RNA sequence: AUACUUACCUUAAGAUAUCAGAGGAAAGUCCUACUGAUCAAACAUGCGCUUCCAAUAGUAGAAGGACGUUAAGCAUUUAUCAUUGAACUAUAAUUGUUCAUUGAAGUCAUUGAUGCAAACUCCUUGGUCACACACACAUACGGCGCGGAAGGCGUGUUUGCUGACGUUUCCAUUCCCUUGUUUCAAUCAUUGGUUAAUCCCUUGAUUCCUUUGGGGAUUUUUGGGUUAAACUGAUUUUUGGGGCCCUUUGUUUCUUCUGCCUGGAGAAGUUUGACACCAAAUUCAAAUUGGUGUUAGGGGAGCUGGGGCCUUUCAAAAGAGAGCUUUGUAGAGGCAUUCUUUUUGACUACUUUUCUCUAGCGUGCCAUUUUAGUUUUUGACGGCAGAUUCGAAUGAACUUAAGUUUAUGAUGAAGGUAUGGCUGUUGAGAUUAUUUGGUCGGGAUUGUAGUUUGAAGAUGUGCUCUUUUGAGCAGUCUCAACUUUGCUCGUUCCCGUUAUGGGAAAAAUUUUGGAAGGUCUUGGUAGGAACGGGUGGAUCUUAUAAUUUUUGAUUUAU
RNA sequence: UGGUAUGUUC
């Protein structure tokens, strides 16, 4: 439910479906999704994207935050175990090493998993309307 | 690769084709010319075929099939139209459509100059 | 080069978008710088369109190759046929086995071929762009930096396949900088904007002299002018500094000539021309004739094609209009009419039986008024608890101060506040009881009664048609158009009056079309139009479904 | 009214 935060990713893949699959290949090569193109990816709204804990990726195109992305996992522990896989050796997507750390704010889908473990949505949408001001 | 919906075989000069023949063999090369009988001329076309030993891996049942393909290299061949069965497009041309336009205007200029010269030379 | 000699040739036709409508030379033909609709091509031009565009914060990676190595990798599998003799096993003409002899062919390979898999090395390709080292997101993710590649779709203009060639007694007709780049500073020059010295015009305030008025000075006031001492921005000359680039490898690759690494430079030139290179033979070179190429990249001024947005002006739509009534006109549709018999088809009422919510009144069903209860709404609001905060203005407390807590707390915003919510008021939905209404019979079967249709008769006016109960037109009904009339409403103005009517028109508003101007952008800048033919090439039709390409002998078959 | 080709002469 804790989402990891990634800086220093490549910002030229463009399409989100293509970006997620290419990233996910560099995460776990010979994954189920990465080696069969033209499979639909699961959309899991408030189906694991990948086994060994990976539940969604979430990127944006917003010009403030290009290279950063957020992977959210099943539980709090897999978030810490993923850092363990690196074992102080930096993962690299394309030619750039990805610094990574747990986020300052948990993911929204992670909050949905923990809360099920809609008023929250009311609060978030009112936050969005306040930020539209 | 995306190909224009109204692109006939006259548009696809210098694209890289994928010609299929009756005996199960694929010819891959830059398209140079064609004819009424549909017999092509291919610049760097490389023949490929599936051997009879590799072939039973194609039959319907790992995830991905791996077919070792016997390829021969031949160069500037003319095919015969009777054997051709269907053609598919593999790769775009080297030059861009704008850059192809620039080259064509240049070549028209140079050719007109040369025939103007040949005329005025035969007069004197 | 000429000329001469021979030798070989001197041809498939036809066409140039389609459909419809108007015109010209009853059927068709031809044509229309005619007109609609469709199609196709080119060129501009757009879409919040779709996909793709490589570490330097680093020694990478992506796509495609190798006709590359390890490599005799590891695992399987292949290397003739006939004749004759000899031994040989044997159920056996001697089928099996071995040795030699004659003849016949015979891709090389066995370090091969085939199956499997892995490591390594190397080639080509690319925006290795700009701003960033960022806490995002459920309607899942500002797709809201500039370009480039490729498609999808839309609009506009031109064309009706397209190109050379000739004629015109057609139109056309430009310049400038630059060739490492970028940046900072010193300095020179130019130009604008304000202030300050001589001030002037115009004019707000003051002050002084004089006659209501005028004038002087200050603010050099408001803006302009004289002038340029100060500041600020844009362009330029010279010198220095920093960064990046030079594989630009024939050291900028537009050409020649001069030339270069303590440097990026100098001269001349730019299309009926010049330059580079190739080939020959005269018996080195030069000479000529014949060929293949090159003549570029960036920026600017004019001139011009296109889009978006804004202004003005003009025309048509929307409202002197709309509806309703009255009279006339004319167009279009539909058919007349009445009764009786018969009871063909249909409907309604009553009788018997059967079944159905309860056979019936009520209950039950339906409509819904919010009168009442209940329920619900990311409904809305206000307040509270976490500190309700914030325009941090001010007081006080903890505190050096800062920061925090609280008060002035409605004087104004922030839904309230929370990433658990509570409480109150009000709007909507649903249900019931009601304010109240409507409903309690239907379906099957059965005969009778009534109306209307199938049929007959008497009728009902005249004509056309006709065997007729008869169909169309004068006849009658319904609907729209024109003309007159008062009533009702209405966008704008005026009047009678602000009950309402009368009159006028968009002159106020919008959308559509056009002209002009402004702004921003995007493209072009040396050919273009018209005419023409024993002109080239594309597309189309017909010869042509008869052995050489497209009107079937490659689904391995019985 | 032509084309290509050939070889000779100058």
């Amino acid at each position: 439910m804790s989402a990891l935060y990634f800086q220093n990713l490549p910002s030229r893949p463009a399409n989100k479906e293509n970006y997620t699959r290419l990233l996910l290949k560099h995460i776990n090569p010979n994954n189920k999704y990465a080696i069969n193109p033209s499979l639909p990816l699961p959309h899991n709204k408030l189906l694991l994207d990948d086994q060994m804990g990976l539940l969604e990726v979430s990127i944006s195109r917003s010009s403030k935050m290009t290279n950063q992305a957020f992977l959210t996992f099943v539980t709090q522990e897999e978030a810490d175990r993923f850092l363990e896989k690196y074992t102080t050796t930096a993962l690299k997507v394309q030619g750039r090493k990805v610094r990574m750390g747990k986020a300052r704010t948990n993911s929204l889908l992670g909050l949905s998993i923990e809360m099920q473990k809609y008023n929250l949505d009311i609060k978030k949408v009112l936050k969005a309307r306040k930020l539209k001001r | 690769i995306q190909v224009a919906h109204s692109s006939r075989l006259a548009n696809l000069i210098d694209y890289k084709l994928r010609v299929l023949t009756q005996d199960g063999r694929v010819y891959i090369g830059q398209l140079m010319a064609f004819d009424k009988h549909m017999n092509l001329v291919l610049n760097e076309c490389i023949e490929e075929r599936v051997p009879k030993t590799q072939l039973d891996k194609l039959r319907p049942r790992g995830t991905t099939l791996n077919i070792k393909v016997e390829k021969r290299v031949l160069g500037l061949t003319i095919l015969r139209g009777e054997q051709i069965l269907s053609t598919v497009v593999e790769d775009k041309p080297l030059l861009s459509k704008k850059e192809r336009l620039v080259r064509d205007k240049k070549e028209k200029k140079q050719a007109q100059k040369q025939t103007k010269l040949r005329k005025e030379k035969e007069k004197k």
